[PDB]
RNA sequence: GCUCAGGGAGGACAGAAACCUCCCGUGGAGCAGAAGGGCAAAAGCUCGCUUGAUCUUGAUUUUCAGUACGAAUACAGACCGU
RNA sequence: UAGUCUGGCACGGUGAAGAGACAUGAGAGGUGUAGAAUAAGUGGGAGGCCCGGGCCGCCGGUGAAAUACCACUACUCUGAUC
RNA sequence: CAUCAUUCUAUGGUUACCCAUCAUUAGAGGAAAUUUCCAAUAAACUCUGGUGUAAGGCUUAGAGUGAUGGUCGAGGUGCCCUAUUUAGGGUGAGGAGCCUCGGUGGCAGCCCCACCAAAUCCUCU
């Protein structure tokens, strides 16, 4: 009936918005990047090891089943 | 269509002297529309007043049919 | 039958072949002093029953249905009646029949 | 529903005429009299199916319809006269009965007087059944 | 449906006591009608012709390049060509004053469609309808519908409002008012039977007075 | 402008019977209905446009008394269709 | 068609009470938006008012259309009768 | 390429009067539940004309330009049953008539997600 056709590369707009928009939250899980900016689970993966290395992200916990990053601290 | 609560004039209706609580209650009656009359269709009306409603302090198992 | 509701025929006054409007013919209501049926009252009132006969044997079942021709240019506006044969059934432009077509 | 009444603590009375019999329940309040009535609705008027007629929640239903109607009027507290189906027959009020008076006592009538006026017959006419009874 | 009064027609003449006021006054008449229908064609329409002139007040505009220029030129008119009309005219939605302004216009003949564009019958469907002729008579032609007949129509109140005389004539013609009036709407009758019940004659303004 | 009933010979599915061609085809079909007559570049079949199934005098034929009616046939005067 | 049933008219009158009508003389009485303003409705009209002097106006604005001062009829309840 | 909104014109337009709507008169028509089909069946309401009643561009043809080479977004919209009744439980088909980019909340306004209504109702089930 309902089919979700998310983005296994990222349009202009939707990186122009996953490079703004996604370290203004409080949360950066895969499954929530994957679900809100309508771009894919493992893809959502991908986007966050090459946010690792800018230094605009925040590594809290990494695990196989459930990876979780975070806006960079205030200070 | 219409409603017949609209048209109920509201009396009182009066005990004799021999009692002691005078005010018994309230009697909704049709006004007067042409030919039959508010008080033609009400001078035949029963009352099964209680003696403790209608005497002061006393026995509250007697019962007193008073009419208009 | 089926006749059409248009019909380019003769026309009297403009003395021409013109369109007229065809429509099925009824009776009038019966004037109440017409000679005959003022005539018919005087007779039948009063002492005598029944004075004229009631015709009862009736045989045919169909009328020959007459159209009331109407010239349509509106100067002249001139009718005249047009009796076709006895026919049962009677519509005026109802469904033209078509060839080619499948009776399903 | 406009009376010359005095309006805050002086009570305008009814009297409700509930009859519980084992197939229906009537709440009917009238006058102190009788004569001129107010409001009736039975347990048949408000649940349609012809078991449930009634039970204590199709009596529940139409004292709580009977009491807001008898606001609307101003008829503040209700004298009770309770009634079985009696004469020859059952002289035990229904299942709605009590459930309907609760009900009033809960709506926000004030309870005067209760009594039974339950037809009980001095000697009465034959009873409906045979000699054998109603069998079943 | 007859009024029927002819009898000692003076005392009109009274005018000093039934007036105490200053200004430009219109003696002023309304009749009495009984069982009219207002929603269908019971028809109460068209004009009443007076020949002694009434001299209805109004804003009058006059539409022509002819001799009703140099005709009208002796009556201090504001005699308008055509390409003044378009900026009447565009302007119906937006701006908030009444655009028409001049509660009278004029259709003529030679000029017989005056206008019938959009800018033209947007005129004549709002009131103020360009309604007096001005054929090839040219002697007057403009001043004739202030001095010409006074009008009635039918709407659905079942009345009438009219003006008949005013103090500035005398009261001779005033009474011409009245005998080339109800001469005419007695006459002027099909069959919504004795319409005329009394005639509640007015001043312009002042106490109760009655003829029939 | 076409030729029909029916037959023969072929052709994926396809058979006794769908559709497609070629051939034979004097009417063996069809022409609303009873039967008879008539009919093949038609009177049948399919299309195109139409309202002559209109308006109007007479004459004539059929039944016949050589009367009506119905039905019909040849004209004539109009107005029209093709 | 006798008779019968039924309605009307006449013989056929008095008095009250109620109701539905209707003429006479009255008060209350209308709210699309919006204009500051419950816009019945038309002929008004830049014009009035009172003890020398002030107010309602006009515009601004809603709409097809805005009062002061002259009258009438549409139409909703009450309410009196030669 | 299609449709609407705009003005500029054109020998053009009936003004006691034109048009969109409100209404009645004049004709044509179905999917589905119900199966195993057949040919039916039988509404709801749309399309075109007259006539008539408020405002005010018509409907014709040419050009410039509002919003799209592709558009509206694209989502709320019913009935049925129940003493979970500001809630719960059903799952059929096919017909026209309406708010506007809502407010609030949760990682706030975008992306998402939630939650509270505007006018929906008729018929063969």
């Amino acid at each position: 009936r309902d089919k979700l056709n998310n983005l296994v590369l990222f349009d202009k707009a939707t990186y122009d918005k996953l490079c703004k928009e996604v370290p203004n939250y409080k949360l950066i899980t895969p499954a929530v990047v994957s679900e809100r900016l309508k771009i894919r689970g493992s893809l959502a993966r991908a986007a966050l090891q090459e946010l690792l290395s800018k230094g605009l992200i925040k590594l809290v916990s990494k695990h196989r089943a459930q990876v979780i990053y975070t806006r960079n601290t205030k200070g | 269509v219409v409603d017949p609560f609209s048209k109920k004039d509201w009396y009182d209706v009066k005990a004799p002297a021999m009692f002691n609580i005078r005010n018994i209650g309230k009697t909704l009656v049709t006004r007067t529309q042409g030919t039959k009359i508010a008080s033609d269709g009400l001078k035949g009306r029963v009352f099964e007043v209680s003696l403790a409603d209608l005497q002061n302090d006393e026995v509250a198992f007697r019962k007193f049919k008073l009419i208009t | 039958v089926n006749v059409p509701k248009t019909r380019r025929t003769f026309c009297k006054k403009c003395g021409k072949h013109q369109p007229h409007k065809v429509t099925q013919y009824k009776k009038g209501k019966d004037s109440l002093y017409a000679q005959g049926k003022r005539r018919y009252d005087r007779k039948q009132s009063g002492y005598g029953g029944q004075t004229k006969p009631i015709f009862r044997k009736k045989a045919k079942t169909t009328k020959k249905i007459v159209l009331r021709l109407e010239c349509v240019e509106p100067n002249c506006r001139s009718k005249r009646m047009l009796a076709i044969k006895r026919c049962k059934h009677f519509e005026l432009g109802g469904d033209k029949k078509r060839k080619g077509q499948v009776i399903q | 529903s406009l009376g010359p009444q005095v309006a805050e603590g002086e009570n305008v009375f009814g009297v409700c005429h509930i009859f519980a019999s084992f197939n229906d329940t009537f709440v009917h309040v009238t006058d102190l009299s009788g004569k001129e009535t107010i409001c009736r609705v039975t347990g048949g008027m408000k649940v349609k199916a012809d078991r449930d007629e009634s039970s204590p929640y199709a009596a529940m239903l139409a004292a709580q319809d009977v009491a807001q109607r008898c606001k609307e009027l101003g008829i503040t507290a209700l004298h009770i006269k309770l009634r079985a189906t009696g004469g020859n027959r059952t002289k035990t009020p229904g299942p709605g009965a009590q459930s309907a008076l609760r009900a009033l006592a809960r709506s926000g009538m004030k309870i005067g007087r209760i009594e039974d006026v339950t037809p009980i017959p001095s000697d009465s006419t034959r009873r409906k059944g045979g000699r054998r009874g109603r069998r079943l | 449906s007859r009024d029927t009064l002819y009898e000692a027609v003076r005392e009109v003449l009274h005018g000093n006591q039934r007036k105490r006021r200053k200004f430009l006054e219109t003696v002023e008449l309304q009749i009495s009608l009984k069982n009219y229908d207002p929603q269908k064609d019971k028809r109460f329409s068209g004009t009443v012709r007076l020949k002694s002139t009434p001299r209805p007040k109004f804003s009058v505009c006059v539409l022509g390049d002819q001799q009703h220029c140099d005709e009208a030129k002796a009556v201090d008119i504001p005699h308008m060509d055509i390409e003044a009309l378009k900026k009447l005219n565009k302007n119906k939605k937006l701006v908030k004053k009444l655009a028409k302004k001049y509660d009278a216009f004029l259709a003529s003949e030679s000029l017989i469609k005056q206008i019938p564009r959009i800018l033209g019958p947007g005129l004549n469907k709002a009131g103020k309808f360009p309604s007096l002729l001005t054929h090839n008579e040219n002697m007057v032609a403009k001043v004739d519908e202030v001095k010409s007949t006074i009008k009635f129509q039918m709407k659905k109140v079942l009345c009438l409002a009219v003006a008949v005389g005013h103090v500035k004539m005398t009261d001779d013609e005033l009474v011409y008012n009245i005998h080339l009036a109800v001469n005419f709407l007695v006459s002027l009758l099909k069959k919504n039977w004795q319409n005329v019940r009394a005639l509640y004659i007015k001043s312009t303004m002042g106490k109760p007075q009655r003829l029939y």
